[PDB]
């Protein structure tokens, strides 16, 4: 049989896998944080965008720090062993290394924690994807005008190998959201998935939602602090090989 | 436009 | 004379000193803060209880980030030669290090920073007061149910960050509680043991008193289990060098 | 009660 390789992560078996899409909108009195107007246009972006990809889509509002957790535990349990990759969506309030639930924070850690390679065996070497519109902090961005010794008697892999963290905002950021568009990482992340998906690699479609977000949009508010400011995305990559959504 |  | 002793900071000189007051109630709406209700009968009540210490009380009111560093900044250059302490007053939003601005977060150390040992000459070997009531994270207390030495160097310094006290509100990492209607748990708390104590106690055993009414006295009421039945710790952080009484002779 |  012919030469081959293996560059890129087999997306071949008999399902895609899960996409989680956690849309938190309303928080609790208690807390102070605002609605988060705009999000459901994000999360019904997601889901069409995601479905198309055939991708198991299951959205989820307005759930509380304990509920977000629980799920996160609950889905890593699962028997993904026919499912080619893992995709959870958030779209929350958040600041650097956490994401709110509606009564409370959640350390980001402790969610993608439950897919480490060692903790979920049927996703370990298998993509896992997160996807974060947050913030990640509170600055603004005001923009510019323009052989060998040792084999081992074991093969393994890191546990946090195989990992993505498509972050919407630079680390220390805000992540801006428009209350009737939606946001613009998201938004712009549906409009690049749906046109490149079937011909770019996944870490190049990002990357055109990078260019997306940082040339066409700019903040428009009534006040200074807030008003002409810009904003780039994030992609934190530990995959180990090239991601496409199409196979054959 | 509003922050998250 | 006879036999002196050096354990308490001289507090006779001509003044006791400014009591900056910074009472941030009302706050940018793109930032997404709540409006802090109670927080103008904690500035009232500290205005009243400093005065009645002969501190000179400055009140500002709902001060942007930029406000807030040009203040301390202005404040930090003043001659402070005839004035015994400084004390520094923020009611606020905040979280762990930063308190908040009307418009965004100020970084606590920026503002301390200004009044240095070295930096602001006229308060070295003074003490210099920070009473911060904002949360310092979002954490919840559930409670419990009841010759000689080798070396004297050639330079007599003193650290740069001596003589600094910082009475937080609440414990790192922890919210602090604002009632709507009577003020923050802390200040009300802080105002009582200054005006039941100011004339006999050191105030590190002030500050302890006020540890233990807020400890002992309060927990929150929520209709939201989250957040209801919570409990507060107040914590000093003292890098003071001498004892602080705010009486003399 | 509220939380600052
Ligand atoms: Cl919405
Ligand atoms: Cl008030």
């Amino acid at each position: 049989s012919g030469i081959s390789l293996d560059n890129s992560y087999k997306m071949d078996y008999p399902e895609m896998g899960l996409c989680i899409i956690i849309n938190n909108k309303n928080f609790h009195k208690s807390t102070g944080m605002t609605s988060r107007s705009g999000t459901d246009v994000d999360a019904a972006n997601l889901r069409e965008t995601f479905r198309n990809l055939k991708y198991e889509v299951r959205n989820k509002n307005d759930l509380t720090r304990e509920e977000i957790v629980e799920l996160m535990r609950d889905v890593s349990k699962e028997d993904h062993s026919k499912r080619s990759s893992f995709v959870c969506v958030l779209l929350s309030h958040g600041e650097e290394g956490i994401i709110a639930g509606t009564n409370g924070p959640v350390d980001l850690k402790k969610i993608t924690n439950f897919f480490r390679g060692d903790r979920c065996r049927s996703l370990t070497g298998k993509p896992k994807l997160f996807i974060i519109q947050a913030c990640r902090g509170t600055e603004l961005d005001c923009g510019i005008e323009t052989g060998v010794d040792d084999d081992m008697a074991c093969h393994k892999i890191p546990v946090e190998a195989d990992f993505l963290y498509a972050y919407s905002t630079a680390p220390g950021y805000y992540s801006w959201r428009n209350s009737k568009d939606g946001s613009w990482f998201i938004q712009s992340l549906c409009a690049m998935l749906k046109q490149y998906a079937d011909k770019l690699e996944f870490m190049h479609i990002l990357t055109r939602v990078n260019r997306k977000v940082a040339t066409e949009f700019e903040s428009f508010s009534f006040d200074a602090t807030f008003h002409a400011k810009k904003q780039i995305p994030c992609i934190h990559s530990m995959l180990t090989k090239e991601l496409y959504f199409y196979h054959l | 436009d509003e922050v998250d």
